[PDB]
């Protein structure tokens, strides 16, 4: 069935495209002349072959071979055993974002009203599918019938500025793969007019897409090269404390700081000499004595 | 290369979106010569060997030999040259004064004041429009759509939206009733229909001081004016009760011009005020002389004379520019 | 930058046309100009100049030139304002609205400087909303009233009747100072000749039309087709007038 | 960096108020980004770079970076009896010219990041005035509810003309739709006729010739060689009629969509503001503004 | 100086020091300066475009607006397809001209070769060729479960 | 930084260490 | 050191004397070139010397 | 590793463990023929930095006997002595010879002391990368053979088992779907 | 006038080697769309011959 | 806006008693105009 | 008590403000601030020269062109006939589409059904066919419901094409 | 200019052969008592033979 | 100092405020530990006569 | 009220020009220089909340 439904890709048909369909697409969205399109039409044709595979996959239901019933549930859970026992490491990588791209972000928003309703996409009635609905009548007539899907319950998010689905595809990698150094984040840090600890957050995930990118190995150690600031604070900030983990706010100091303190620490920097840009931005800057170079460099035992 | 593409899946139509950085798509080769290639697929192996191998056997993590942190070693793709990268790059294309000082020229050309900015029109205050649940079932446009729905087509083609039958009943429901459900609508309205740009009197129009509209100061204004032009209400006199698409063919022969090229000219310059053509220029001239030497006739001297566009001669329009709406709803009546 | 710059001076970028003489002598008259501010300020009313929504830059179109409007405007009816600010102080009439200073001050003898200048005042103040520059067609609204008064069982003397009547009304004003309107007498549309320091509001009427007699409306630029035609300049200004008259405001006040 | 702020600001804005288009937030962050390293690779290429100051006769010589990190002090004996103040007040006078020197080259090279950037920056600017709708009432007509009013009618004190215009000018070919493309491949072409043409052999063949081809031979470049290995074709940007992100916005979530709107119109509006500061100094330097407002009704009876 | 006041003296202590040149600003008395200085060879950098060091990946043109791209060939195919329907529409008789008002069957008549049938025919078909060799205890066992 | 000339950079410029991973 | 800050307030009671030669000194103000500006001259003709 | 004539030179900057003495190099050879990388004992002194942790210069301190490549106690071997590359962010740590400049002598071109990177070093930065077949060290590395001397990485990996391209074959999913997606929490969803 | 080089070759010493067309910047109206690319074009050849 | 809400109202001036004839001026139009007459374009001091 | 006890407690932010001093957790916000003074030694740090950054209109300028011209403008570098339906970027908005679009535009307009005439409008012809609105091909009314002649259907929308 | 009106006017004057004339004969349509009174009697039949035809 | 507004009175009416090398030295220091503060939006400059 | 103080440079046509001075933003060398990052430190008395009207 998953070859037959989903990967025969020639199996696959879209609604046929007359001349007023196409002349309207090539007018409507290469030539988009009217910028938008926000409706529900049959076009734009793309939507619909993600759709035409998750129509394919809502139809079917576990069941004997007796009838139309594509599949049993005993042979589904056999397939899965099957070939899950047969992914590669990397491929549990692919499955394991799987699990947390779709599903992580619908089991945790869940409540006893979906209980019921979980139960219907493995076709497998467990204890009670009939009287239970009933209750789910109750809360589903006091109820939005499009916000209690599971399906919408995520439709928007925070940050529409800079998104995931764009994201992927690290900025300047031909460039800053080339020589790393030649690249201190502060050159690609304006790149993101996000926050800092932020900007320099996804400064890490860029990397590590750039790599498997090329298939390289991912430079395991740039995030704390990275964060090295913040890395060698905790290091201290663990040698002091008898707690192991990272920092919260709570164990902070409690300091109040005068309005003016670091003063000298500006008049330095607002008067810096540096010969070559390098210096300027080396990764080691933070190291000043040998107290800093034990614990930056106390995480690689090497 | 040589023979044609084709869909593989039936009737497939629309282009595939590849977007920029990502390395599916790079073509980028700045400094990927042969050797940096084959320095290149010297770390792509010994990482995943099985992904060169045409039946990829599957693909395991062994020992690292050099130590547990070999990552410090290998990762990374190769690393052209140094020297290279900061030498080896052409001259940068010189960029003259001219280049600049047309652009700059080209850049104060923006920062002109369009009109539509700063009181927004009608039209594009109530044209908001969101894929949201909630917001198309009170249909936004009802109350000035109707209008343009009334006026400016016939009674047979034109769809209205009854008010009572709405939402709400298409006007804002009391405050401090409905749980926020028609706050944020209007709320929503404003933040789409509030201005910006620099007004006539010099501010922004939500400055602290300086504040248009007082008392309804521009509306009497323009109820007072007319969104009008003399050259207008000439020629419609002149025309009278025939419709242009008579009056039209008697003024261009067979072989003068485009019929079509003229009387759009006239359907967009009659209503929807704008400049009249080069072409509805030449036109209108010899059409209209004789009302104009009638009109202009007994001005005295130092006034300006009214003329098509082409001593002192101006034309008609005290407005610089009128929006194409609000020059519809006065002129539906001629 | 609007607001800095004096009443009256341009505001472009200077193309360096002027030398240091060019500006210099500039200054001082942006400089004097503030006397204005210190003398407006001191000399503020409760009346005032009211503000003309067409930009009047250029003068009236066709009817008037701007040398002529810098005359009526900011001369005359300005000197008509400050006869009013001045006497209202004082009089029981002070600080009230135009409606209330007419009719309180119409008809008597001591209050006639109010009655005078506020009267005028108004009328002044609705010469200016009377002309649109270019001309307005009649709305349909009126065409078909005008038409059923003022055609005795013609072909549509709607207007043309309307303008020869004022030509007569304008005649008739024998001083050749005072005023004509087109009022609304409550049945009947009919234009009233009116000396100049009486308005129809003080005749309790609805006017609609404001027309100019006095010579100040005409002086510099119509007497000169007078002194080629020898007839009247005045049939020549009231056909031009109407080249620039509005009849979309006198459609708001027609209900 | 900062100048380039304020272009970028207005581009932001432009791209709004003219055309009701949102400038993606990432695409206007790269534009600062995208300058910053630009003067970042300057600022490389420099410090191999060294310049020398003089203040007495020779006898100091400061060689220093053109960024202002002094390389070398070259001091001749003689300055070292004098006190030590006098050696402060020689070493900081050659610095002096070290950094002088130091600052007219970065100001010419400077110069070559601006007008780079106005490049850039020709595919959008140039793009959002090539369009049909372009209208831009005058800098002096009174706005109205209604349409803008008369042009403030130039106020006519000429009499032969002297004032009497508006001067509405055009910048698009009526009839022809004529891209940048259409002409840089018609250049293109416009080579070859040259190329193929015996004069051009002649030419070509020339010393003259080979320097060309040797800056623009981009379509020439050995194989993975830095540079354009292709004919490079500069781009067409129609703004009123390529959806840029805003048609995105409205198809996810208002909120965003308002939003980003806002921040292009206030963005718009600062650039006015700032537009009318210029000439809130220029007309006062002109001597025909005052300091002080005079003209009260401009800004209160409207 | 009002910066460089104070660290011009650590400055210079670190950056070399004091290092003495006998006979520096010496000039000779027939005119010439003893000790050739050290010269400024700093130059207006000229290899230095960062647009043309960053370009739109595949079509390299040196920009920085974000415009996404429609797939090579997926575009063409794309094209190919709209010119064969336009061809259709508005030229219906061959006669070239735009006919404004289309035929029923003509707007919803769809392509000639829309259809793929080569890619069935030249490549599908000669899949199928060699499939037909498959063995038998496979080639109903693909039929079956398919 | 033995003159202290040079810009510091105490754990009192540390943010908060994320979870990357 | 009054007007090269970049907001300077100016109250009534506030006179700028630039007052140099009467100590022999060439005036050493440092606003002079506010003084030598052309707005300075072009305004008010040769106020600045 | 800036190449010239084919012989891998780079610069790198020598520092003594507590970072307070450091010396800089213009252009040294990276030399896998060596065992360890050998400087000027005129260094010695001059990298020497007493430490609370070690009171003397360096942690160890030893003459001994080693000349290869330079035309008993020959030459001093001392440690540690960290190194700082500049193309490579990592430093490498090593215990090089010092001599003077005549036992491994090394003033031969016109004042070129002749610095060479010894296989200590290039085990530990990213050189080592350079070390695997097809990098621009496997020339010089120590097969004798002449022939697998200078032959291409694919006539190596064909031997090692590269036979088609990467992601060529569609059996292996190509890679750069390796993540299809980067949780940032605050990003997407909030946190 | 011929840019004189002699290192370069043997370009020009003071000689004039073509009528130089005035700047296409002001010289017919050219539609400032156009205007950038002439401009760059315009140079290039007068530059490089 | 802190900061400029601050100027625009007690700094930048408004309609309080202020009229610019009343701030303290040194040079009302006669005494710039003697001005003028003295040192207005001219080289040296022995001819001023 | 408790509850009071609770209610009179101040927050750590709440003290820091009062005592006008910046806390101590409250500092890492400053450090990239701090990175710009550091890295703009040199190049970063100095301005375009004689470039303002503010530009002021210089010109008038409006490129709004005819209907006519504004149909075929953009023949060739796009695909044929641009403003086929665009109310805000054509002054005309029904200009150049074809047959059906317009008609399409009032069928999903489509005022209702009435009672008619006896001069009954193709509307009433075409649904007695089966034929309701799209089938009126090559005919070239666009306004199915509308009692006019043919001409008269035809000659209001010669215009749009 | 005169290259090109030689050239563009002829082909530019032979649409308006044709779309000056299209339009003129439409309104002699209207205006014919044939047309006209055949619309009036039964559109019906008027819509009939126009269809068909 | 206020709470966000530093302020600096020059204290030295017994010499007129008049600013020798005392001063100036701290001049340039404390009204650059004013400004470069963090909270200080404003430095408000003036002498306390 | 105060989108006036980003440009004050501005007031000095020649200084605007001569760039001498580094100072030209408001609360720095430069307006936006870090909009994002650095006005957290005063001590957020009043947080944003849940203001999401989704």
């Amino acid at each position: 069935w998953y070859l037959q439904n989903v990967l025969s890709v020639e199996l696959m048909k879209l609604p046929g495209r007359t001349n007023a369909e196409k002349i309207a697409i090539y007018r409507g969205r290469k030539r988009p002349a009217t910028w938008d399109k926000s409706k529900e039409g049959l076009m734009d044709d793309e939507v619909l072959l993600k759709q035409i595979v998750k129509e394919r996959w809502r139809t079917l239901e576990f069941g004997d071979r007796d009838a139309g019933y594509p599949c049993t549930f005993s042979d589904y859970i056999q397939f899965l055993n099957e070939w899950f026992k047969s992914l590669d490491e990397e491929g549990l990588q692919r499955l394991r974002e799987h699990f947390d791209r779709k599903i992580r972000p619908l089991l945790a928003v869940m409540t006893h009203v979906d209980l019921m309703w979980l139960e219907a996409l493995t076709q497998n009635s467990v204890q009670n599918k009939e009287q239970l609905e009933r209750r789910i009548g109750f809360q589903t007539s006091l109820g939005t019938p499009e916000f209690f899907d599971m399906s919408k319950r995520l439709r928007y998010e925070i940050n529409e500025d800079y998104k995931v689905r764009d994201e992927l595809g690290p900025e300047l990698f031909a460039l800053w793969s080339k020589a790393p150094e030649r690249w201190p984040p502060e050159r690609l840090a304006k790149m993101y007019g996000l926050d800092f600890t932020l900007v320099r957050k996804i400064l890490v995930w860029h990397h590590f897409k750039a790599c498997y990118d090329a298939c390289v190995e991912p430079d395991w150690t740039l995030p704390k090269r990275l964060f090295a600031l913040e890395w060698i604070r905790d290091v201290r900030a663990r040698k002091q404390g008898l707690f192991y983990g990272k920092l919260r706010f709570a164990e902070q100091k409690i300091t109040f700081y005068s309005d003016k303190f670091l003063f000298r620490d500006l008049v330095n920097r607002r008067e810096a000499s540096y010969a070559n840009v390098w210096e300027m931005d080396d990764p080691y800057r933070f190291l000043q004595t040998e107290q800093d170079y034990e614990d930056y460099w106390g995480d690689n035992y090497d | 290369k040589r023979e044609q593409w084709a869909s593989l899946i039936q009737g497939k139509y629309t282009p595939k979106v590849k977007k920029y950085g990502y390395a599916q798509h790079t073509t980028q080769d700045d400094f990927q010569t042969k050797e940096y290639k084959d320095r290149l697929l010297a770390r792509q192996y010994f990482h995943s060997p099985q992904a060169f191998s045409v039946i990829p056997e599957r693909h395991e993590r062994s020992v690292k030999f050099m130590g547990k942190w070999e990552h410090q070693r290998v990762c990374g793709l190769p690393t052209a040259d140094r020297d290279e990268l900061e030498k080896g790059w052409g001259e940068a294309e010189e960029i003259s004064d001219a280049a600049v000082g047309a652009i700059e020229q080209a850049l104060r050309d923006i920062s002109g004041r369009r009109p539509g900015n700063f009181v927004k029109s009608p039209t594009e205050t109530q044209s908001l429009r969101l894929n949201e649940s909630w917001w198309t079932p009170l249909e936004f446009g009802w109350e000035e759509h109707n209008r343009e729905q009334m006026a400016f087509l016939d009674s047979s083609e034109r769809s209205i939206v009854e008010g009572a039958r709405l939402p709400f009943g298409g006007k804002r429901p009391p405050f401090g009733t409905t749980y926020g459900m028609g706050e944020r609508i209007s709320e929503i309205a404003a933040d789409y229909a509030k201005g910006f740009g620099l007004g006539p009197h010099g501010h922004s129009p939500q400055h602290d001081t300086a504040h248009f509209n007082t008392l309804e100061a521009e509306q009497q204004r323009v109820k007072v004016l007319g969104l009008g032009n003399a050259l207008v209400r000439l020629f419609h006199e002149k025309l009278g009760n025939q419709d242009i698409q008579a009056w039209s063919l008697q003024q261009c022969g067979e072989s003068d011009a485009n019929v079509r090229q003229l009387l759009l000219s006239v359907e967009e310059w009659r209503t929807k005020g704008r400049a009249p053509s080069l072409l509805l220029r030449k036109v209108l001239q010899r059409y209209l002389k004789e009302e104009l030497d009638a009109f202009n006739s007994g001005l005295p001297a130092h006034v300006p004379r009214l003329a098509v566009p082409c001593g002192s001669s101006s034309a008609g329009c005290i407005w610089v520019d009128v929006d194409r709406n609000a020059f519809a709803l006065e002129h539906a009546s001629q | 930058f609007c607001e800095y710059v004096p009443k009256g001076a341009p505001t472009q970028v200077s193309l360096s046309v002027e030398t240091p003489y060019g500006v210099t002598r500039a200054f001082r008259m942006t400089e004097m100009a503030a006397a204005a501010a210190d003398a407006e300020r001191d000399a503020k009313g409760f009346f005032y100049l009211p503000r003309m929504d067409y930009d009047v830059g250029q003068g009236v179109a066709p009817l008037m030139s701007r040398k002529q409007f810098d005359v009526q405007y900011n001369v005359f009816h300005k000197a008509a304002v400050d006869r009013l600010n001045a006497h209202t102080l004082g009089s029981e009439l002070e600080g009230h609205n135009l409606n209330v200073v007419i009719r309180n001050s119409s008809f008597d003898a001591s209050h006639a400087v109010i009655h005078a200048a506020a009267s005028e005042h108004f009328n002044y103040c609705f010469w200016y909303r009377s002309l649109r520059p270019w001309g307005t067609a009649v709305p349909a609204r009126l065409k078909e009233e005008l038409q059923l008064q003022y055609s005795q069982n013609g072909t549509l003397d709607a207007v043309k009747e309307v303008q020869r009547l004022f030509t007569v009304a304008a005649l008739s004003q024998q001083s050749a100072g005072g005023w004509v309107y087109l009022v609304w007498t409550g049945k009947a549309f009919d234009v009233i000749p009116f000396d100049h320091g009486t308005c129809p509001i003080g005749s309790d009427l609805i006017p609609l039309l404001a027309l100019n007699t006095h010579e100040s409306a005409r002086c510099y630029d119509y007497p000169l087709a007078a002194e080629d035609e020898e007839g009247d300049e005045v049939e020549r200004f009231v056909r031009n007038f109407f080249k620039t008259c509005n009849w979309r405001l006198v459609e708001h006040y027609f209900l | 960096m900062e100048v380039y702020r304020r272009i970028a600001e207005r581009v932001r804005g432009a791209l709004w108020a003219h055309h009701r288009r949102l400038m993606p937030e990432r695409q206007f962050h790269r534009i600062l980004a995208y300058v910053y390293n630009n003067k970042y690779e300057y600022q490389i290429r420099f410090d191999r770079m060294s310049v020398v100051g003089r203040a007495w006769a020779g006898r100091v010589e400061v060689m220093t970076t053109p960024g202002g990190f002094l390389k070398r002090v070259r001091v001749h004996p003689a300055v070292e009896d004098l006190s030590p103040a006098q050696q402060h007040k020689l070493v900081l006078a050659a610095y002096a010219d070290a950094c002088q020197q130091g600052r007219a080259l970065m100001e010419q090279a400077e110069l070559k990041v601006y007008k780079q950037f106005l490049q850039d920056l020709k595919p959008i600017i140039l793009g959002i005035r090539d369009n049909p709708e372009f209208y831009t009432v005058p800098e002096d007509s009174v706005e109205t509810i209604g349409g803008v009013l008369r042009r403030d009618q130039a106020p006519l004190d000429g009499g032969a003309a002297a004032n009497a215009a508006g001067a509405v000018h055009r910048t698009i070919p009526m009839a022809r739709a004529h891209q940048p493309v259409d002409e840089v491949r018609r250049r293109h072409a416009w080579e070859d006729q040259w190329l193929a043409s015996k004069q051009g052999q002649r030419w070509a063949h020339s010393l003259r010739g080979k320097e060309y081809f040797t800056r623009h031979g981009p379509q020439y470049r050995p194989r993975g060689a830095p540079g354009a290995k292709t004919r490079t074709l500069p781009f067409e940007l129609l703004a009123p009629y390529t959806p840029m992100d805003e048609g995105r916005l409205l198809r996810t979530n208002w909120v965003a969509y308002m939003d980003s709107k806002h921040v292009a119109e206030s963005l718009w509006t600062r650039a006015k503001v700032a537009d009318r500061e210029k000439q809130l100094r220029q007309l006062q330097e002109r001597g025909q503004a005052w300091h002080r407002p005079i003209n009260e009704d401009a800004v209160q009876r409207w | 100086h009002a910066s460089k006041a104070d660290r011009l003296a650590g400055m210079i202590e670190d950056a070399g020091g004091f290092e003495v040149v006998a006979h520096l600003g010496e000039v000779d008395k027939e005119g010439n300066a003893k000790v050739p200085p050290l010269h400024g060879d700093a130059h207006v950098p000229t290899n230095v475009n960062f647009y043309e060091m960053a370009r739109h990946p595949w079509e390299d043109t040196p920009s920085s607006t974000r415009r996404d791209g429609f797939t090579a060939g997926s575009k063409e195919y794309f094209e190919q397809q709209y010119k064969k329907a336009e061809k259709a529409v508005y030229d219906e008789a061959g006669r070239g001209q735009r006919n404004y008002w289309p035929s029923k069957a003509a707007v919803d008549g769809v392509t000639g070769e829309e259809s793929n049938a080569l890619l069935e025919e030249r490549f599908f078909a000669k899949l199928r060729d060699a499939e037909r060799g498959v063995e038998s205890w496979a080639r109903q066992l693909r039929k079956k479960a398919v | 930084y033995a003159r202290g000339q040079h810009p510091s950079y105490d754990m009192v410029y540390a943010g908060p260490m994320p979870e990357i991973f | 050191l009054a007007l090269a800050a970049k907001y300077a307030g100016l109250q009534d009671a506030s006179e700028f004397i630039v007052d140099g030669p009467n100590v022999g000194l060439t005036p050493y103000s440092g606003m002079t070139r506010l003084l030598a500006r052309p707005e300075t001259s072009l305004k008010y003709p040769g106020l600045a010397e | 590793f800036r190449m010239k004539l084919g012989s891998m030179y780079v610069d790198y900057k020598i520092v003594s463990r507590n970072h307070r003495r450091s010396i800089r190099v213009e252009d040294a050879l990276v030399d896998p023929l060596l065992p360890t990388t050998v400087v000027p004992l005129h260094w010695l002194e001059q990298l020497r930095c007493p430490s609370t942790r070690l009171l003397t210069g360096y942690h160890t301190e030893e003459a001994v006997y080693a000349k290869p490549n330079y035309g008993h106690a020959n030459a001093i071997r001392a440690g540690p002595v960290v190194l700082y590359i500049t193309g490579q962010s990592i430093p490498v740590v090593l215990n090089p010879l010092f001599v003077q400049p005549d036992e491994w002598g090394l003033t031969q071109s016109n004042g070129e002391w002749d610095l060479r990177i010894g296989m200590d070093a290039i085990e530990q930065c990213s050189l080592y990368a350079e070390l695997r077949p097809g990098g621009l060290l496997y020339s010089k590395l120590p097969h004798a053979s002449l022939t697998e001397a200078m032959e291409p990485v694919q006539d190596t990996l064909k031997r090692y088992g590269m036979r088609c391209a990467l992601a060529e074959s569609p059996l292996v999913p190509r890679p750069w779907t390796r993540m299809r997606y980067m949780f940032i929490d605050e990003l997407q969803r909030g946190q | 006038v011929d840019n004189a080089r002699r290192a370069d070759g043997t370009e020009g010493t003071g000689q004039y080697t073509q009528v130089r067309l005035l700047p296409p910047e002001i010289g017919p109206f050219q539609y400032e769309n156009t205007l950038i690319e002439s401009i760059e074009t315009a140079e290039r050849f007068r530059r490089y011959g | 806006w802190q900061l400029g809400h601050l100027l625009e109202k007690c700094f930048q001036m408004k309609d309080r008693w202020h009229t610019s004839a009343m701030e303290r001026c040194a040079m009302t139009p006669i005494r710039a105009r003697w001005v003028e007459d003295a040192f207005a374009d001219q080289s040296s001091i022995e001819e001023i | 008590g408790v509850f009071e006890a609770v209610k009179a407690l101040r927050s750590v932010s709440e003290i820091a403000a009062s005592r006008g001093k910046v806390p101590h957790s409250l500092v890492y916000n400053i450090y990239p601030y701090l990175e710009e003074m550091r890295r703009r030694k040199g190049m970063m740090a100095m301005h375009p020269p004689g470039k303002d950054g503010i530009f002021m209109p210089n010109r008038v300028v409006d490129n709004r062109m005819p209907d006519h011209l504004k149909k075929g403008y953009y023949d060739d570098v796009y695909w044929k006939d641009f403003f086929a339906g665009s109310k805000e970027q054509l002054n005309e908005p029904k200009m150049g589409l074809r047959g059906d679009e317009l008609r399409a535009q009032l069928e999903e307009s489509q005022g209702r059904t009435a009672k008619r005439s006896n001069r009954r409008t193709l509307d009433d012809v075409l649904r007695r066919l089966g034929k309701t609105s799209r089938d009126l091909g090559a005919l070239q009314v666009v306004n199915p419901r509308l009692d006019a002649k043919l001409p008269t259907h035809m000659k209001r929308n010669y215009l749009l094409h | 200019l005169l290259q090109e009106y030689s050239a563009t006017m002829p082909s530019a004057q032979a649409e308006a052969q044709i779309a000056n004339f299209g339009l003129a004969r439409a309104l002699e349509s209207e205006a014919s008592t044939a047309i006209e009174q055949d619309f009036r009697r039964n559109a019906e039949r008027y819509w009939r033979n126009v269809l068909e035809g | 100092n206020g709470r966000f507004s530093n302020t600096i009175f020059i204290n030295d009416p017994k010499r007129h405020q008049t600013l020798s090398a005392t001063l100036a030295k701290e001049l340039n220091r404390e009204v650059d530990r004013a400004t470069n503060g963090l909270y200080s939006k404003l430095t408000v400059l003036t002498s306390a006569q | 009220t105060g989108t006036s103080l980003y440009f004050r440079d501005t007031r000095d046509s020649a200084e605007a020009v001569a760039h001498a001075a580094d100072s030209k933003g408001l609360k720095g060398m430069d307006n936006g220089v870090d909009l994002y990052n650095e006005y957290k430190i005063v001590p957020d008395l009043y947080p944003e909340g849940f203001q999401w009207k989704h």
